[PDB]
């Protein structure tokens, strides 16, 4: 019903290995997201409207 | 890293994003995202690095 590029597999590429930031998740102390970026992962579903 | 996730959370972010703009809509995706901490820490780590608090010049 969906492909390996929607965004159940989009959370299998993020840095969960990884140490980038100097910081950890307490970033949010001055930022927080939008819808915006929400509806960007879910697009690359290969069904009709 | 620490602990397991469910699929089921993936549904729920999906039923929250198709409902109307409203301050609820941020509080339940932030519900979600806080039952399985493993993708939105590595989620949020890898956003605060590309993050942008502002907009350029349009009307």
């Amino acid at each position: 019903p969906l492909s390996q590029e929607t965004f159940s597999d989009l959370w299998k590429l993020l840095p969960e290995n990884n140490v980038l930031s100097p910081l950890p998740s307490q970033a949010m102390d001055d930022l927080m997201l939008s819808p915006d970026d929400i509806e960007q992962w879910f697009t690359e579903d290969p069904g009709p409207d | 890293p620490n602990r397991s996730i469910s699929p089921s959370a993936l549904q729920d972010l999906l039923r929250t994003l198709k409902s109307p703009s409203s301050p609820q809509q941020q509080q339940q995706v932030l519900n979600i995202l806080k039952s399985n901490p493993q993708l939105m820490a590595a989620f949020i780590k890898q956003r605060t690095a590309k993050y942008v608090a502002n907009q350029p010049g349009m009307q």
